[PDB]
């Protein structure tokens, strides 16, 4: 994923927009949960993997289990997963964020409950909104530069 | 010499990271160099790219009828994103990107250029009672 | 001048050899990347009252798939093309059992000869070229993503899978410059490959009408 | 005036008026433009 | 089966059950919830919501053709 990226992103820049924050989520997490960042966590690394998997695997855009249905899915989030894999790693995880065993399920069970409310409703009308939204930037564009 | 149409080529090179080479180096980091760009006034661009000591890729023109005719129909969706970018992008605002996105997409759907225009509305398959509502009723639904 | 001359003919071939690597055809590796001094030395030093005439370059080549259908690509002599000068070829198709064939026009082509070409339909089919824009490889460009055409068994899969018909996919008309490019005929589906930055790759399709 | 009647149906599908697709998912991602914002990927500058 | 639809009862589903739902009250229709002191037949309307008993069935038209009926008590309310 580190050698798709750069070849994704040429230039180098790393600001991307995407669905919920992460370091905010596990800054929450530490702090419902009153973690001490000084003692010896609890939480086994492979339990952060497998848990990173299938929570991968609640996250469908398109639904359906036949090829070119099932690879379509995987170039919709493709990047979100990059974002995930990198940020919820076992190394970091155990260093930095130092999280519980009870505090990750909490934030795993948030992940899912914060991207399903991202996806589109069906049913608004996206051509006129797209329309009065490039219009009205046009309005702070110079006469004659 | 040169092409007959461009006139006036200038030279300079930038200090900005927008025109300048970003290489990976061989740490795996991105390094910028300062490279020599060329800017003309005057667009012949199947000529120019053709000749020696020129990058045939990265280099462009700011006309799309231009990239419409040399280059395909792909080429224009993305430069015209581009422009749009870049013509929003200039006074530091900011507008996502879903709307360039579907404006560019919608704008270059049926296969050539039409433009958002009167007679560039005036060609689809559209209904009889709508192209009444446009200046032309009594002919159109007389055909009709 | 010829230093010009041998260098453009040696230009136009690389170019080729992609083309017809690209439409899936069996093409040497070495061939690919023929630097120029082993150009000159193979096919001759210079054009001008030389040994490369502009034949001796032509190229027949192979399908992976099958040994049988072959495509053959001509260069021919004068500036722009008559008409028995085509049936020329046409005659050493016929000679050959060649049905795909291409000309590398060198300047223009004549309005009765664009007559010539459009009447055999349904054998000999024949792609007019020219020597300005094979000088270059629009496919590496920066702004043209990477195209894929679809079988006829890929093809029902979609339209069955979104529960689409034909007419509702985007369309692409096959006259610009990557519809020629790999040799599309009207009713094929083109696949596109884009990365993007919201999701970080998207997958199209364009139906060629 | 061009643009009108372009919206998203029941199958998450930016269809036309007459059901011409437009795009395969809205926006090529499927999310709407209100819930996200901002991030860093932390992956691509370091060095090796 | 074969239901390919959100199970979120989106923005405007919500906005169009509220609205009729509450006009059948105002003529007389039978309430279907323990109201107390209520009177205005748009807050009526709305904890009915609360509680997954309106009765009423909402027909999606997928653009091919089709349709598929949910219940509003199969839903997951979006607030």
């Amino acid at each position: 994923d580190r050698e798709v990226l750069r070849v994704i992103f040429p230039t180098g820049d790393s600001k991307v927009v995407l669905p919920c924050n992460l370091l905010r989520m596990i800054w929450n997490a530490q702090k419902i949960f009153h973690i001490n960042p000084r003692l010896p966590s609890d939480l086994h690394p492979i339990k952060v993997v497998e848990g990173v998997k299938e929570l991968s695997k609640k996250l469908v855009i398109v639904n359906g289990d036949d090829p070119l249905s099932r690879q379509a899915q995987e170039n919709a989030t493709l990047l979100f997963n990059i974002h995930l894999r990198s940020t919820l790693c076992s190394r970091r995880m155990a260093e930095e964020f130092r999280l519980s065993g009870e505090a990750f399920d909490w934030l795993l069970g948030e992940i899912e409950s914060k991207f399903n409310q991202a996806i589109a409703h069906p049913g608004e009308m996206v051509g006129a909104l797209a329309a009065q939204s490039l219009g009205e930037p046009a309005t702070q564009m110079t006469l004659n530069t | 010499q040169g092409i007959e149409q461009i006139s006036k080529v200038y030279m300079h090179l930038p200090q900005t990271d927008n025109k300048k080479k970003i290489i990976i180096t061989e740490d795996g980091e991105f390094k910028a160099l300062q490279e020599w760009i060329l800017e003309t006034d005057g667009v012949s661009l199947m000529r120019v790219l053709s000749e020696k000591d020129v990058d045939p890729v990265r280099t462009t023109s700011n006309d799309i009828v231009e990239i419409f005719t040399v280059l395909g129909i792909e080429a224009v969706r993305k430069a015209l994103e581009r422009e749009l970018y870049h013509v929003i992008s200039f006074d530091g605002s900011y507008v996502n990107y879903r709307h360039l996105a579907l404006l560019c997409d919608t704008m270059t759907c049926r296969g050539h250029l039409m433009a958002i225009t009167r007679h560039g509305v005036n060609r689809q398959d559209t209904g009889p009672l709508m192209k009444c509502s446009f200046e032309e009723t009594v002919d159109v639904l007389m055909e009709a | 001048d010829d230093e010009e001359e041998t260098y453009r003919l040696w230009k136009i071939r690389k170019t080729i050899m992609q083309l017809c690597h690209d439409r899936g055809y069996l093409v040497t590796q070495d061939e690919l990347d023929q630097t120029l001094e082993e150009f000159k030395a193979q096919f001759g030093d210079k054009p001008s009252e030389g040994r490369p005439r502009r034949t001796d370059l032509t190229v027949l080549v192979a399908h992976n798939d099958d040994p049988t259908d072959q495509m053959f690509v001509f260069f021919p002599e004068e500036p722009k093309v008559g008409i028995k000068t085509i049936k020329v070829y046409c005659q050493r198709m016929q000679e050959e059992n060649i049905t795909r064939a291409l000309i590398v026009v060198q300047q223009g082509m004549t309005p009765s000869a664009k007559q010539s070409l459009v009447d055999m339909a349904p054998k000999y089919i024949l792609e007019q070229f020219l020597q300005q824009e094979l000088l270059i490889n629009i496919t590496e460009h920066e702004l043209v993503p990477e195209h894929v055409v679809m079988t006829k068994e890929e093809v029902t899969e979609l339209l069955a899978r979104y529960k689409l018909r034909e007419n509702q996919l985007p369309r692409i008309q096959a006259g610009d410059p990557v519809a020629r490019y790999f040799g599309i005929k009207r009713g094929q589906v083109v696949k596109i490959i884009r990365p993007s930055e919201t999701a970080g790759r998207y997958i199209t399709y364009r139906l060629v009408q | 005036k061009s643009m009108e009647s372009v919206m998203v149906k029941y199958d998450a599908t930016v269809r036309n008026s007459i059901n011409q697709v437009v795009q395969l998912r809205y926006g090529e991602d499927g999310l709407a433009g209100e819930s996200v914002e901002f991030q860093n990927l932390a992956t691509l500058k370091p060095s090796n | 089966q074969k239901r390919i639809t959100t199970p979120y009862m989106t923005k405007y589903e919500r906005a169009r059950v509220l609205g009729t739902r509450a006009l059948q009250i105002a003529m007389c229709a039978p309430v279907m919830v323990e109201l107390e002191g209520e009177t205005d037949p748009l807050l009526i309307a709305m904890k009915e919501l609360k509680a997954r008993k309106i009765p009423i069935i909402i027909r999606r038209y997928l653009p091919d053709g089709s349709y598929e009926d949910w219940g509003v008590d199969e839903l997951i309310i979006s607030d």
